[PDB]
């Protein structure tokens, strides 16, 4: 039907407030929930309904700063929340040593991203510490882990690393040559990109791989025209009405962004069917509580609400800012980031 | 030991064995964002978990505490890491931990932390004897679980267990020929064993796929596999393929078949073939057939492909 | 959480 803009604004507001205990499993990634909400409000041009200053302090309290003796550099970045019990400190005093306190790549990413959206200038971010932490996360095969203590490694984190380096406008955070190698090796026989070599290609990892290369400004250099044509074919074949993540799987609203954004980066999103995509996304809209779900008549969540809105944005929905397809923020925010990078270079 | 829902469950703040520890609370500061409300029970377990973590206490009581923390939130990677630290420090029976993680994964097969934990255990034990059967059970509840397939490929490659996988793949393709995960597995097995350079293997595979396509012509997975194993060798280098496909067009048609033909004609044009201008028209004719009636949703895309072929071969 |  129609886009219930105000309802979605309220939905995101509620996400930033208080959640029922049934959402406890999101504790360690509250920062990315904040991202979905903040970036979602930005996308709807409603960042005025929140107190940017309070939220900025909260985010800074999540930064893992180097200790006096700077012996924990390999563990700096941002935490997903305060679940460790470390005393509230909005990046004021130095770091309070803790045996298991370290950053998480997806949190360092969403954290920096949130700060930029809120208008902060990142002056309180220990850029060198974050980059040191990032470097420590890269494996021999070029991919990344989420935390220094060890975790699964895949394309998702390669994208996070790329975004971090891009936002801090410094690529010393990774061995780009090895990352590119990992991305190439993930290409499947069916031409999509998988989480890793040999795995089933997926809409999500294809976005992560392609967006990473675009952020590095090496798409053309890494893939030949023939290769890019094969990838484009794989991606555009994902549309059924809305988009699915892999062949023979049901469509899901969030792919309208994952795959749609990939198509945009490959310059052929314009050749997709807008109406069927838009109609599907809206059919998953929760007209009562707001937000979007993965499927129609399904429960809405911050992730699908945000990506459904970004999916709509790709087709320039009336009332939604244009999303920067590779950075995953509003073009307005990406622009503000350009200014920031400029001001630093002086 | 003491279950979280047992009638006789006692908060850690009321347990004698924990009297010496000062619980550590979480603090989100003056204005909390995305704050989750916790029940007394939940906050109590984690207030003590924080205490134990902060002091890096490698005790048996801490080990039992992680069991509760995990029951409350299996997505807390820090808890799993600490539990692994304890598994080592206390030299716990890893075979028992395998039973534990096996149950946890069955209840939460989509959790990243639980699959990572199991992988670390198998690496520690250097024992993959239970893996293939465990994964087959999970794949039995959800044949497309990405975590399961990823773990399966890791186990097979790490301990070289290729012997029966191709047979497993054949079994699953009979259960659901449309499972894209299984077709991916098939290519994974073959390219890591015999490879496809053996003409006898290539022929077996191409023939196998055509048989599957004949059974269910509208299956992107089968068509992607077929194109996948031939595209790099050069589609135009297989004359009998082109004709065999043109013979299916009558009945077993589908947008996947039409698309394949277009790709064959394109490969030909790419290799300065004979009747360049005539081949190009055969292609363009198909692109338009796709756009106007066979794959209309991609109408603008096929037209775009057509225009690309013209401006490149004329 | 589906993605983390
Ligand atoms: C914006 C934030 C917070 C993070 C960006 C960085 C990340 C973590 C991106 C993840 C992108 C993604 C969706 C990857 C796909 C991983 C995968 C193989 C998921 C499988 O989940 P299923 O639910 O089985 O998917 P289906 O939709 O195919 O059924
Ligand atoms: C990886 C998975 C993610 C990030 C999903 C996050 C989902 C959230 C935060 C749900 C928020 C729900 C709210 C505010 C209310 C919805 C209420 C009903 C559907 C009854
Ligand atoms: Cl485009
Ligand atoms: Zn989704």
């Amino acid at each position: 039907l129609d886009f219930l803009r105000d309802r979605h604004v309220r939905f995101f507001q509620r996400c930033l407030q208080v959640l029922p205990e049934r959402y406890s499993s999101l504790e360690t990634s509250r920062l990315t929930i904040a991202f979905f909400a903040l970036s979602g409000l930005d996308m709807l041009d409603s960042l005025d309904v929140v107190n940017k200053d309070d939220i900025i302090e909260w985010i800074y309290s999540l930064q893992v700063l180097p200790t006096e003796d700077r012996s924990n550099l390999d563990r700096c970045g941002f935490r997903g929340s305060s679940y460790l019990g470390i005393p509230f400190n909005p990046s004021k005093n130095p770091g309070t040593a803790h045996p298991y306190d370290s950053g998480h790549i997806a949190m360092t990413y969403t954290g920096l991203s949130c700060l930029i959206i809120l208008g902060d200038d990142l002056s309180r971010v220990d850029k060198e510490a974050c980059l040191a932490g990032l470097r420590a996360l890269q494996l021999e095969d070029g991919s990344f882990c989420a935390v220094p203590e060890g975790s699964e490694n895949d394309m998702r984190f390669v994208y996070c690393a790329s975004c971090i380096c891009y936002m801090l406008n410094n690529w010393s955070g990774m061995d780009m040559k090895k990352a590119i190698s990992y991305i190439r090796r993930s290409m499947s026989y069916d031409n999509g990109l998988a989480q890793g070599a040999g795995l089933e290609s997926h809409g999500g990892s294809t976005f992560c791989g392609i967006a990473s290369l675009c952020l590095m400004g090496k798409l053309e250099e890494v893939f030949s025209e023939k290769e890019l044509n094969r990838i484009k074919r794989w991606c555009i074949m994902r549309q059924q009405n809305g988009y699915h993540g892999r062949p023979n799987k049901p469509v899901d609203t969030c792919y309208s962004f994952w795959v749609g954004a990939t198509l945009k980066l490959l310059k052929i999103f314009q050749y997709t069917n807008f109406e069927k995509n838009r109609n599907y996304i809206l059919s998953t809209q929760d007209r009562l509580v707001g937000g979007f779900a993965k499927w129609p008549d399904s429960h809405p969540d911050a992730l699908h609400a945000y990506f459904g809105i970004c999916g709509l944005s790709l087709m320039e929905e009336s009332g939604i800012c244009k999303v920067h397809p590779a950075l995953n923020v509003s073009t307005r925010t990406s622009e503000r980031l350009r200014d920031l990078h400029q001001s630093w270079k002086t | 030991f003491l279950s979280l829902d047992s009638p006789t469950y006692v908060l850690y703040r009321d347990r004698a064995e924990w009297a010496d520890i000062d619980p550590v609370p979480q603090n989100d500061g003056p204005s909390p964002v995305v704050q989750i409300i916790y029940s007394e029970k939940f906050r109590d377990v984690y207030d003590y978990f924080r205490a134990v973590l902060q002091r890096d206490e490698r005790s048996e009581r801490a080990f039992k505490l992680t069991r509760d923390a995990i029951e409350l939130n299996a997505a807390n990677y820090t808890v799993w890491h600490f539990r692994r630290v304890l598994l080592r420090s206390l030299q716990k029976d890893l075979q028992e931990e395998m039973n534990y993680i096996i149950a946890i994964i069955e209840e939460q097969p989509k959790n990243y932390q639980v699959w990572h934990h199991r992988r670390v255990l198998v690496e520690w034990l250097k024992d993959p004897s239970q893996e293939l059967e465990f994964i087959a059970d999970i794949l039995n509840q959800d044949a497309k679980n990405y975590h399961a397939w990823q773990h399966r490929q890791w186990v097979i490659q790490e301990f070289r267990l290729w012997d029966n996988e191709l047979q497993y793949v054949d079994q699953l393709l009979k259960e659901d020929v449309r499972n894209n995960s299984v077709w991916n597995q098939r290519h994974f097995v073959i390219s890591n064993t015999t490879g496809y350079s053996d003409r006898a293997v290539l022929e077996r595979e191409v023939q196998y796929t055509l048989e599957m396509i004949k059974l269910v012509p509208h299956n992107e997975s089968a068509w992607n596999y077929l194109k996948g194993i031939l595209q790099d060798r050069g589609l135009s280098r297989y004359p009998n393929l082109l004709n065999q496909l043109l013979d299916l067009q009558p009945s077993h048609s589908s947008p996947y078949l039409i698309a394949f033909l277009v790709d064959i004609y394109e490969d030909m044009l790419e290799n300065q073939c004979d009747n360049k201008e005539d081949i190009l028209n055969k292609a363009l004719e198909l692109c338009e057939i796709l756009a106007k009636e066979k794959d209309t949703i991609r109408k603008e895309y096929w037209r775009y492909i057509g225009r690309s072929l013209q401006s490149k071969h004329s | 959480c589906v993605i983390l």
